[PDB]
């Protein structure tokens, strides 16, 4: 019970290619530009 | 310390002319901290040939 | 001000874009954070080490999983001579149908990459036969990676943070790491070899289902407890053994044969079992040396205080070195990097020549890729060893604790050291370049019989001492009437002699005047890189141009245009200048390795022996000749499977060239350009409604050197990787 | 801010003061040298770290030293 | 000598307007205002680029950074034998006089100045960087 | 003439004359003894 | 159309003699690419003698130029208001140099 | 012989390379006249080629599989098989002339440091003193080992040293 299905690159490659870089760069940008109290 | 015109040897370790020989111009007799004026026949990287030294930084050699 | 970076409020109060880069760059330099003590230093380093372990095991589990799902391992093991090892499948929606057809090679459904990492050979030799086995290994190593990441998080917790005494305990750590981490691990790998990897090569499956009901030897443990240990060397594998099957097999589990298995052209599993068993016993015995809480044992400070020679020829000797190795992490890191870099060179040099894995050295692209991969890794690690040694001199070195010892006397004769390194570098450079230019003038003027061809008689003497009957010296292993020959002749020499007298492998290749000239160029590169690195380490405290260099630290830009100007005066900048000589030197050793092996693999070693003696022969017959199918990877007639390596070849040339921009052009030009850009943005209507939060400035001097060296190095690596993989795979 | 220090080898030649493009240094009364003058750096918050003072100092070694430190908007020489 | 005050209603030099003047730093953070009194009408060189005519009497320019006011001060002091003073102005309206902060120019000794940042030792008499490890920050051995 | 000999005693002129002599000497030796590799 | 322009020959020492290649015309040398042969044919030169006389003429003119340098620096050196006559300089250079140059060349 | 190398006068690729160079030179020769200067220069080239191959076969050089002369750099093996003329006699000849140059330069430096203008005698070369030392430099190995044995070859530790040492 190990083999991931036949549709798996079509989701996982654009996920870590586009969605997680967008979320990660937005999150790191908001963390960089945050003011200290 | 040494008289005018005599040769000394520099023992200030961060001097350019450390462990080398210069010539005494004058020794100031006030309470100045570095009175011994020594001239050197070669220039440092700044192009200076003259420096003040202390009494325990020069040895008449 | 701003929050990032949390470790430095001096950087957090920076109103510019320099803050982001310097927060990225000073993140893992824990000795220079705000409020850092020594216990906190060692604890965060311990957690980071756990993080490194978790990343390595996740990397290995990912390699296993992508092979097990998208490769052809179970099909490769049936005929590993004619089938190419698949790395992972390609999903690129930017492709076209010719590219999908081209990277769909076989036997695969869609587009794949063909692996050049040797993992199929390594996994097949250690006993993998199916994909499920690789799935179980991937799940196991992912669970191990999760355990190490959790253990880093756990040993950060305040009920689990170790004290400074636990980190500064050297005898316990050497006893546990020699006896357990080296010895018991090597013993357990011997257990894996004997129990699994040898019967899998005999054609018998020994998995977890039956490893308790299958005998490793037909008389188990009775020779081992009787002392009749030679009963495990009886009946070895025959010289007509088909690997992985039962035809031509034996019963032995621990032989000592020398040379190679005849089919796979690789080391014997029984010899590797015996080898790991012997070094396991030696490391377990050596792991009982130092004094832990049991009365017996050696005291390292006592050993160091004792080894001071008479007559004062080393002064105080090794007095006070224990408190300077123990208290400094940069000394320990430089020692570790020097050892691991030399061992990585050892791995590459011994794995091309003595290939361990089944059907390695018939996969020529795997041979070239693994050699070049560990040689460049070794070069970077050696440069880091000298870098952290210079950091040791600047930060950790106390002169009063070392008044008179070996470390102070090196600083005393640093000028003699740098002078004689300068001499050997100038000598090797003048005469190596002069001999190559001389032979080029001879080859240009039509007279090859005038060119200076010095024969490498010293290394040929050494090969004759090793047992090679080509050069006719005939002594010590090449003469049949020798004591060493006659004593080793009964047991391990008959395989070693056949393997060293075979001229169809990399075991002690035939050498000539080209090999002379290149080994001299290699010595030039080594001595020169050592000159820059030793000069940067020993002039790190200060020089006559700057006596107070220790007061600015390790990586400062300069000391201004005064005193004639002081550019690249820092020890970091000496490292920076020496990375170029590292890349040059490894480029020389891998050009040499690759061209001598391409001429071995094609069949005409006469081509290397003739054209290697002149640099036009180099440029014509290696670089121009072997890049004919590379640059035809795509063209206006179509494309094929080498188009990714043609694109990556041009990609590396581009990154190299972009690095030259940061290397040559410096800061104030770009700062003036950015100030005009700031004017233009603040005056442009309907775009000055958008304003930066961080003030844009040009990159600093040190950052510029780092970015230029980074682009330079990445382009260097990608260009030679694309050329080497594409030439070897396209022509074999 | 950049760390600017004055050392007792100063001979009060005023060269560093007339070399600084930012008015950071000044001369104070002193008794350690024949000139009865010593340099001093009371306004290092405006110092950019150009090291013209160090270029102008005649003594060997330097009597004025500039240790580049944490950057601000004044020390980076920004007009924006 | 007393600390003078900034007169914002001081006439400026005759100048057609450069692209190298003030920016949003003058509106958000600070800008500096330089003031001198001339003896005659005479052309000088603007530090931001270009030429300008100073008036006969009180003059007034405003710059972004401090080195621009020092460059114009050095020009007006070595070329025209004038005595300018330049101030620091905030968008609040806070006005900070400086240069000459003592009233006497810093290139000559004045009794009353307190010596700051003076190590009373040589540079070779500093400690090693091992002696200043693990403080609250990065430190140089010349800081102590 | 004394000043002209001092100018001929200056460093680049003597380097030119001496390298001309040394190069011509090697050229003459390679002409009359063509292609020497040993001895 | 079948002889390659060559005007440099090397001496037979240390094997560099091979550089004298088969350029045609019963000659051996380095093929030149400056275009002097085409310039000389366009100017109507037909013999080596005319080229030799042009060489002597150019050497004589070089001696005249170095004498002119020495003369106008050490013996009779022009004044600043001579150098500042730019209107006259333009008149003389546009007439005499370009104008009489191209007139005499057209001649 | 040494290292499996045949002698060049016994080697066959050496004769093949000689014949090949003669073939190229005569293919270039066969497109001229007889008394023409290109034909004379090419016949001088062929004469020098034959003389060079005969001299290298006469000197006892060792050829490989490519027919090219190989040099032996080992003092004992060279002196045993008659090959001192290719590395060993050239290295002592070089060390003689290189120490000549270095010793004449050192004597000129010591001679010009003892004046009131050493840099002036370094920019404008004292030609009689330089020729005097250049002729007297022939006894440089004897003079060098004597200055070694007196303790005057070497400066003491009055040298310039850095802050570290
Ligand atoms: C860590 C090593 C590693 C590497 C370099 C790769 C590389 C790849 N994977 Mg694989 N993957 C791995 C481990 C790895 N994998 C493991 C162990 C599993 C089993 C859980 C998978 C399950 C998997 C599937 C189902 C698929 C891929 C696919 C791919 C390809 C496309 C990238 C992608 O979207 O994957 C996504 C990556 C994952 C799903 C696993 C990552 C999970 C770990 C815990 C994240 C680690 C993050 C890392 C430490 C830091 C990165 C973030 C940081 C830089 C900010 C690429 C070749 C796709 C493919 O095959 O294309 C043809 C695809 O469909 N991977
Ligand atoms: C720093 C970057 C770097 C990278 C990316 C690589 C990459 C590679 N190395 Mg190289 N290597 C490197 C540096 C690197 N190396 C250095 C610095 C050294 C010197 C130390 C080596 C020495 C080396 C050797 C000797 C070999 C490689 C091999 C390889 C290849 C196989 C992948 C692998 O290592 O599996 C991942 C490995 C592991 C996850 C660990 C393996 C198991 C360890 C050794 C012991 C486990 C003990 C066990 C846990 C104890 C249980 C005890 C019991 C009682 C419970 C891969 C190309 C192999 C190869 O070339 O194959 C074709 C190979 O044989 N490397
Ligand atoms: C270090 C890792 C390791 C581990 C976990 C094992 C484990 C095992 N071996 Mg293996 N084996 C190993 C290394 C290892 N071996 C090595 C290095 C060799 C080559 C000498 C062998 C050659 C070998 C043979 C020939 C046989 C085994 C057998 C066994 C099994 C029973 C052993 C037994 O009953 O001992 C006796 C129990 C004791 C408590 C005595 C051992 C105490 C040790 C020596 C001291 C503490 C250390 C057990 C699974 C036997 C088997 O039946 O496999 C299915 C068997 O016949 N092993
Ligand atoms: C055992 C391994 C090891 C460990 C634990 C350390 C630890 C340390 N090193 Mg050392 N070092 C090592 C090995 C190691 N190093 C090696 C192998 C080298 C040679 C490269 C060095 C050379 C070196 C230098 C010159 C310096 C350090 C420094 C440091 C300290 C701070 C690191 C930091 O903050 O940088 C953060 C890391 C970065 C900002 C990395 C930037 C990325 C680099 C430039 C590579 C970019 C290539 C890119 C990834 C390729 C992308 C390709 C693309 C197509 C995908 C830390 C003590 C610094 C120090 O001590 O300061 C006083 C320092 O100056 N190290
Ligand atoms: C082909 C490019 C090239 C060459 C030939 C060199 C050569 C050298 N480098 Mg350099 N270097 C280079 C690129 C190169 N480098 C690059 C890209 C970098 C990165 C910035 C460096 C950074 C670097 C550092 C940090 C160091 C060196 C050092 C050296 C010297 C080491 C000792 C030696 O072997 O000298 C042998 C001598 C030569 C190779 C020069 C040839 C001499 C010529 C042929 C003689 C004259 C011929 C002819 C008469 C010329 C007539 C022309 C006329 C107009 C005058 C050597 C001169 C080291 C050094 O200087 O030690 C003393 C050193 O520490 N290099
Ligand atoms: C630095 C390495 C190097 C070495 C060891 C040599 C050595 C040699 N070259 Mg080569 N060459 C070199 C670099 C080198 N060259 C370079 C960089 C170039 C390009 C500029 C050349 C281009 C070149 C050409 C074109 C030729 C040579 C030739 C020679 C041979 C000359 C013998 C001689 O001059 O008569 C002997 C000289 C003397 C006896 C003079 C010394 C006088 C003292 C007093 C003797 C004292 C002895 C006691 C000799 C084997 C010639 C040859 O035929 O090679 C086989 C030749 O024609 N060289
Ligand atoms: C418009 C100017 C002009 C042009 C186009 C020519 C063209 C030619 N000249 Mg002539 N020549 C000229 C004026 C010009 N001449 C003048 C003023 C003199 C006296 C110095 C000469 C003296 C001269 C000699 C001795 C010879 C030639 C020869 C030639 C032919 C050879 C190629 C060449 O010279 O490149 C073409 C040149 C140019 C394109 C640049 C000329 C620009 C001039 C110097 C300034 C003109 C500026 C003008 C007001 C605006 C033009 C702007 C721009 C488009 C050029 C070619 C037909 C050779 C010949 O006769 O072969 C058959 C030859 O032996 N010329
Ligand atoms: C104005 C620009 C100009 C330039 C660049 C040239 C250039 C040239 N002329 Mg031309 N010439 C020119 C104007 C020019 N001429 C005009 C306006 C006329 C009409 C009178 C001539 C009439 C003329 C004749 C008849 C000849 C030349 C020749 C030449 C060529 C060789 C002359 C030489 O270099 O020896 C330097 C000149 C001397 C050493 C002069 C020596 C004394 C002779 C015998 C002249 C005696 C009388 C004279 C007045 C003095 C040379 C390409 C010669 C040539 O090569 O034709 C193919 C040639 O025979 N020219
Ligand atoms: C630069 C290092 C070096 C190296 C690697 C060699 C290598 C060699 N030498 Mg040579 N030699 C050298 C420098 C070197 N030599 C120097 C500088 C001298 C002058 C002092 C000699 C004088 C010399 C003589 C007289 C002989 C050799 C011989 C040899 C060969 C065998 C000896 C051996 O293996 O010892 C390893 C080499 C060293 C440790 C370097 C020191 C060399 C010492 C000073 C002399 C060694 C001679 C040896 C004792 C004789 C052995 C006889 C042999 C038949 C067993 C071997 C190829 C012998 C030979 O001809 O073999 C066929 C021989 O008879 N050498
Ligand atoms: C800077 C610095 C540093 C670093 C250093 C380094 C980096 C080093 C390296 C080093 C190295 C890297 C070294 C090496 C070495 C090696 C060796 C030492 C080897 C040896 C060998 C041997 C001895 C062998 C022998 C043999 C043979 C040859 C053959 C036969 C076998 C036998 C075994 C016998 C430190 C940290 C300390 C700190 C201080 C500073
Ligand atoms: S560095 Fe620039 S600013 Fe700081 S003191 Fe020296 S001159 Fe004045």
């Amino acid at each position: 019970p190990f083999v991931p299905p036949s549709w798996a690159p079509s989701v996982f490659v654009p996920l870590t290619g586009l969605v997680l870089p967008a979320i990660a760069m937005a999150t790191l940008f908001v963390y960089i530009e945050k003011e200290a109290p | 310390g040494p008289k005018r015109g005599s040769l000394v040897k520099i023992l200030r370790p961060e001097s350019y002319w450390f462990n080398q020989v210069g010539k005494v111009v004058s020794v100031d007799q006030s309470g100045v901290r570095y009175p011994v004026v020594v001239r050197f026949e070669n220039q440092n990287y700044a192009g200076v040939t003259t420096n003040n030294y202390a009494l325990d930084e020069v040895v008449a050699a | 001000h701003k929050l990032f970076p949390k470790f430095s409020q001096g950087l957090a109060q920076d109103p510019t874009t320099r803050r982001i880069w310097y927060g990225l760059a000073m993140a893992h330099d824990f000795e220079s954070h705000d409020g850092m003590t020594e216990e906190n230093l060692y604890q965060k380093i311990f957690a980071s080490h756990f993080g490194q372990l978790s990343i390595i095991f996740l990397w290995t589990s990912g390699n296993l999983f992508h092979v097990a799902w998208q490769g052809n391992f179970e099909q490769w093991v049936t005929d590993p001579v004619h089938i190419r090892p698949i790395a992972h499948a390609i999903w690129d929606p930017h492709f076209g149908q010719p590219a999908v057809e081209a990277f769909t090679r076989g036997g695969a459904s869609g587009p794949v990459n063909i692996s050049t990492s040797g993992v199929y050979q390594w996994w097949y030799t250690i006993g993998m036969r199916t994909n499920q086995d690789l799935y179980v290994g991937s799940v196991f190593l992912a669970l191990v990676s999760a355990i190490f990441l959790f253990a880093g998080w756990l040993h950060l917790q305040p009920n689990f943070q170790p004290s400074l005494s636990w980190f500064k305990d050297a005898e316990s750590r050497l006893n546990h790491h020699l006896s357990g981490l080296f010895g018991v691990s090597s013993l357990a790998w011997t257990g894996h070899l004997v129990h699994v990897a040898i019967p899998e090569s005999r054609g018998q499956h020994v998995g977890w289902d039956n490893f308790l009901s299958v005998l490793p030897h037909p008389q188990g443990l009775t020779p081992f407890f009787t002392g009749n240990w030679a009963a495990y060397a009886q009946s070895p594998d025959t010289a007509s053994h088909v690997f992985g099957t039962a035809q031509g097999s034996g019963q032995a589990i621990l032989t000592f044969l020398g040379g190679f298995h005849p089919q796979t052209q690789s080391l014997w599993l029984t010899d590797m079992a015996h080898h790991h068993l012997a070094i396991a016993v030696i490391f377990i015995v050596a792991g009982h040396m130092y004094r832990t809480n049991f009365g017996i044992g050696h005291r390292m400070q006592a050993i160091l205080e004792a080894h001071t020679p008479p007559s004062g020829s080393l002064g105080a000797g090794h007095k006070g070195l224990f408190d300077t190795v123990n208290n400094s992490l940069h000394f320990q890191l430089g020692l570790a990097l020097a050892s691991v870099g030399t061992i990585t060179s050892l791995v590459a040099q011994h794995m091309y020549s003595l290939p361990p894995y089944a059907f390695q050295a018939i996969d020529f692209t795997t041979q070239a890729a693994l050699y070049t991969h560990h040689q460049y890794i070794a070069g970077f690690i050696m440069c880091g060893a000298f870098a952290h040694g210079a950091i040791f001199f600047i930060r950790d070195y106390d002169p009063e604790q070392n008044k008179g010892n070996v470390l102070a006397r090196m600083l005393d004769h640093k000028e003699a050291l740098i002078s004689h390194l300068s001499w050997v570098s100038l000598f090797l450079g003048f005469h190596t370049l002069g001999l190559y230019v001389h032979n080029d003038v001879m080859q240009a003027f039509g007279t090859p019989e005038k060119q200076i061809l010095i024969e490498p008689v010293f290394a040929q003497w050494i090969q004759a001492a090793h047992g090679k009957a080509l050069y006719g010296f005939d002594f010590l292993l090449s003469s049949k009437t020798s004591a060493a020959f006659a004593n080793g002749q009964s047991l391990w020499l008959p395989g070693w002699l056949d393997a060293i007298n075979n001229n169809q492998n990399s075991l002690f290749l035939t050498i000539g005047p080209g090999d002379f000239l290149v080994h001299h160029a290699i010595a030039l590169g080594l001595h020169t890189t050592t000159l820059i690195l030793v000069k940067g380490a020993l002039d790190a405290r200060g020089s006559k141009l700057m006596p107070d260099k220790k007061d600015f630290g390790y990586s400062f830009p300069c000391d201004g245009p005064g005193r004639g100007g002081t550019c690249d005066i820092s020890a970091y900048d000496a490292f920076y200048l020496a990375v170029f000589w590292m890349l040059n030197t490894i480029g020389w050793v891998t050009f040499y390795w690759h061209w001598k092996h391409l001429t071995l693999w094609q069949g005409n070693v006469a081509q290397f022996d003739e054209s290697s003696t002149y640099l036009m022969g180099w440029l014509r017959d290696y670089l121009w000749l072997n890049s004919s199918q590379l640059i035809n990877g795509y063209n206006p007639f179509g494309m094929n499977s080498l188009s990714v390596w043609a694109w990556t070849f041009l990609f590396g040339h581009l990154i190299y060239a972009t690095g030259f921009m940061f290397l040559i052009s410096w800061r104030g030009y770009w700062q003036e350009l950015i100030e005009t850009l700031v004017w233009a943005h603040e005056k442009t209507p309907l775009a000055n409604l958008v304003y930066w939060k961080d003030k844009p400035v040009a990159l600093s001097i040190v950052q510029a050197r780092l970015v230029g060296l980074a682009h330079f190095s990445v382009g260097y690596i990608f260009t030679y990787a694309a050329f080497l993989i594409a030439s070897t795979s396209g022509r074999f | 801010a950049h760390i600017v220090k004055i050392y007792d080898t100063c001979i009060g030649c005023t060269q560093c003061v007339r070399a600084c493009p930012l008015d950071v240094l000044e001369m104070v009364p002193w008794d350690g040298c024949k000139a009865s003058q010593m340099a001093s750096a009371p306004r290092t918050e405006d110092c950019v770290g150009c090291k013209r003072c160090e270029t102008a100092c005649p003594t060997d070694f330097l009597s004025v030293r500039v240790y580049l430190g944490s950057e601000s908007t004044r020390s980076m020489g920004l007009s924006y | 000598w007393t600390v003078p005050t900034l007169n914002p209603d001081t006439p400026s030099p005759i100048f057609g307007g450069s692209t190298g003047g003030l920016l949003r730093k003058a509106q958000t953070e600070e800008f500096y205002v330089i003031t001198w009194e001339a003896k005659k009408e005479q052309i000088f060189e603007m530090p931001t680029g270009g030429a300008a005519i100073m008036r006969q009497g009180p003059n007034l320019l405003k710059f972004g950074k401090k080195e621009q006011c020092l460059a114009l001060t050095t020009q007006l002091r070595n070329k025209f034998k004038l005595t300018p003073c330049f101030y620091r102005v905030f968008p609040d309206g806070k006005v900070q006089y400086l240069h000459p902060a003592d009233g006497v120019y810093p290139e000559k000794v004045n009794a009353g100045r307190v010596g700051a940042n003076q190590n009373m030792r040589r540079i070779g008499q500093n400690v090693n960087p091992i002696k200043v490890k693990f403080s609250g920050r990065m430190m140089s051995p010349a800081e102590i | 003439m004394k000043d002209f000999t001092t100018y001929l005693s200056t460093a680049p002129v003597i380097a030119t004359i001496w390298f001309t002599f040394t190069a011509g000497l090697l050229i003459e030796i390679n002409r009359y003894f063509p292609d020497p590799l040993v001895f | 159309t079948h002889i390659k322009p060559s005007a440099q020959v090397v001496w037979p020492i240390v094997g560099q003699e091979i550089l004298n290649g088969d350029v045609g015309g019963g000659f051996q040398g380095i093929q030149i690419t400056s275009g002097f042969f085409q310039l000389w044919r366009a100017s109507g030169i037909t013999s080596e003698l005319q080229l030799y006389t042009t060489a002597i003429g150019g050497l004589v003119m070089a001696a005249a130029m170095f004498f002119a340098g020495w003369f106008h620096y050490h013996k009779a050196a022009p004044k600043l208001e001579w150098f500042q006559n730019v209107e006259s300089m333009l008149n003389h250079h546009l007439g005499g140099l370009l104008g009489l140059g191209s007139l005499a060349w057209a001649g | 012989d040494i290292a499996g190398l045949t002698p060049c006068s016994e080697s066959k690729a050496y004769a093949k390379l000689e014949k090949k160079e003669l073939k190229t030179l005569e293919k270039r020769l066969k497109q001229y006249e007889a008394d023409s200067a290109p034909a004379v220069a090419l016949k001088a080239t062929m004469e020098r080629t034959k003389a060079r191959f005969a001299n290298y076969a006469k000197a006892g050089l060792l050829c490989g599989n490519d027919g090219l002369p190989h040099l032996i750099a080992d003092p004992g093996l060279a002196l045993k098989y008659g090959h001192a003329g290719e590395v060993f006699i050239p290295t002592f000849g070089f060390l003689y002339v290189a120490g000549y140059i270095g010793y004449v330069g050192r004597q000129y430096l010591i001679a010009v440091k003892g004046e009131a203008k050493p840099t002036d005698k370094e920019i404008i070369i004292d030609v009689p003193l330089a020729t005097k030392l250049a002729w007297q430099g022939a006894g440089w190995p004897l003079a060098a080992v004597q200055e070694l044995q007196r303790g005057t070859l070497l400066e003491k530790e009055e040298n310039i040293t850095v802050s570290p040492r």
